[PDB]
Formats: C-alpha cells, structure tokens, sequence
DNA sequence: CTTTAAAGCAAACGGTCCACTTGTGTTTGG
DNA sequence: CCAAACACAAGTGGACCGTAAGCTCCTATTGCTTTAAAG
RNA sequence: AGCAAUAGGAGCUU
C-alpha cells in the first residue's frame, strides 16, 4: 500500500475560489542496520547476543524507511 | 408422637458397620474429654481401643436413633444390638 | 495411544452422570431403596 | 508486521489530518510513531499471541 | 511553559423446547 | 343432510449448554493517549 | 506478627 492521500477540492468559506489539493507521501527503500544498543546518555554502540541476554534487552535492529512527500495543486524527508 | 414402642421395633437387631463405626469414633471423643470410663483399664492408652473394649463388654452407654423414611425412627440402645 | 487419550475424557463424563444420577439412593432401615424425595426405587435391595 | 504497519499508516494519516490544517512544513520525524512497530513485534514474541 | 489528575473511548454433530404452518372436523343453519 | 369457516389437532425449523482427574513449572501483563488546567 | 491476581504455553501420572 504505497500511497496515502488527503484532499479537499473546493467550499471552504472561501470567494468562490477552488483548487485541488493533493497532499501525498513515497515511502522508498528499506535500510537494515546491525543491531545497536543505546543507552540513557545516549551513546550507542555495537550490541551482540550476550549482552542483550544479560541486561534483559530485546536483540533488534532499526528499520528505515525514506519518505519524499510531494504536493500538487492545480485550480479547478530523510 | 413419632417414637416407636419396643415391641413393634421391626429393624435389624444387629449393629451395622455405620452405627459401629460411628459408636466407636463418638466414644473415643468422650474419653479422650475426660470422660469416665466403664471398663476396668488394664494396659491400653489410646482412647479408641478402650472403646472398642467397651463396646465388646457391652459398656458403652449410647443410643442409636434410627430414622426411617417417613421421619419416625426406632430407638436402640447399644447394649442391646447383637455385635459381631 | 489417541484411543486412550480420548475415550477417558467420555468415561469420566459418563461416570459423573451415573454418580449424579445415583448419588442420592440408599438402602434404608426397612430394607426398602429410596432416594432423597423418599420414593421408592427397590422394594428390596437387589430383590434378595 | 503487515497488520502492525497498516496501524503505522493509519497513525501518519491520522496525522496529516491535523497537522496540514496549520498549513506549516513538517519534518515527518514526529509523525512517526516508532514505538508502534517495536510493540507490537515485541509483545507477539513475547508471549506468543499472534495478532493486535 | 510544564506536570498531574480525571474522564472518555474501537472494529464440532446431536437433542428439548417453542408456535407458526399445514392440515382435519365440527355442528350451525338452511 | 350437507356446506362451510374457523376451532382445533400435529410437523416442523432452529435456539442453546457441555466436553476426565489431579499435579508441576515458567513467563508476561496488570489501560493508554490526548487534552485541558494550574503553577 | 502479616508472602497478589488473571491469562497463555510446556510438561507429570493415569
């Protein structure tokens, strides 16, 4: 499901005036990282299955996903 | 009034297992509470053995009370049921 | 093993309804076989 | 992570229906909620129940 | 401008019992 | 004695409730998020 | 002189 979209096309208290209003985001690539551990500082570092056992933690890694939201309007992101 | 006379008692001259076991469970309670005691106490200290010496002597002092169906019931002394 | 693991379930469930069923009958002191509301079920027990 | 990434989607629609209304630029760091794919991948491994 | 408290909000097969449908019978009245 | 309409009789479809006993351990969760008010 | 609950899962003996 690559697409959201909002709109609203006309009739808002306005003069009459209407434009078309599309408001959309592109999700891209998917990035796999190692896992990382950060702490309360906020420091980070690798983490290996070990540790994660030791202190309780959850051995995971971040997902990223690029958005690029664009705009069109016609009259009538890291 | 729902007492039945000794002549017209048409139950089991015999003490059954129930009313034997529980004569004998009833009489401990007694003489572990201090009760007297009928027999002549020999050797024993447990108080359901001395019942149960009682009770072969015919010297244990209770009444059965035996219901029948229809609510009146029969009244027999221990001493006078057959035990085997 | 399947036929043990799951006929026991039925045979306890049909040994409970027996013991419902019964629970509630006695021999009394007339010889007689009644149950809880006084009815009889044996005029004599086992007939001897 | 299907059912759990609709739930995303529907949270950044859920969003934009707000946000837009200001007319400002957003940097769409904060509309995201991280947290939701993370839980919820976290709570069926952990105790097994597949689903929401 | 930030924190705490309170209130509101989502998307397996069998059988006893109940009365509506289908059907049969009456017995007034000519 | 016979025509009839409504008094009176079942056959039938589809509702609920329950499914052995006892025992052990471990593991996770116990409401959450958003809005409004006060300092 | 005071050691939570509810669930799920894996097991024991029939």
């Amino acid at each position: 499901e690559p697409r959201l979209i909002l709109d609203q096309p006309a009739q808002h208290t306005n003069e009459k005036d209407n434009i078309n209003k599309r408001y959309e985001i592109r999700f891209g690539k998917i990035y796999l990282s190692r896992p990382t551990m950060t702490e309360a500082d906020g420091t980070t570092h690798a983490m290996f299955p070990q540790e994660a056992r030791l202190r309780n933690l959850t051995y995971s890694s971040p997902v990223y996903l690029d958005m690029e939201k664009s705009m069109f309007t016609s009259i009538d992101g890291n | 009034e729902l007492a039945i006379l000794k002549e017209e008692r048409t139950t089991t001259p015999y003490l059954t297992k129930y009313e034997r076991a529980r004569i004998l469970g009833t009489r401990a309670l007694q003489i572990s509470m201090n009760a007297p005691v009928l027999v002549d106490i020999e050797g024993e200290t447990d108080p359901l053995q001395i019942a149960m010496k009682e009770l072969s002597q015919r010297k244990i002092p209770l009444v059965i009370r035996r219901y029948l169906p229809d609510g009146s019931y029969e009244d027999w002394g221990c001493d006078e049921l057959i035990v085997d | 093993l399947i036929d043990t693991a799951v006929k026991t379930a039925e045979t306890g469930y049909i040994q409970r309804r027996l013991v419902k069923a019964l629970e509630d009958i006695m021999v009394h002191y007339d010889g007689t076989t009644r149950n809880s509301l006084g009815d009889i079920i044996q005029f004599l027990y086992g007939e001897d | 992570f299907r059912i759990l990434f609709r739930k995303l989607t529907r949270e950044i629609y859920r969003y934009m229906q707000r946000c837009i209304e200001t007319d400002r630029d957003f940097n769409l760091n904060l509309a995201v909620k991280s947290t939701t794919i993370t839980s919820g991948l976290k709570y069926s491994l952990a105790t097994g129940n597949w689903g929401e």
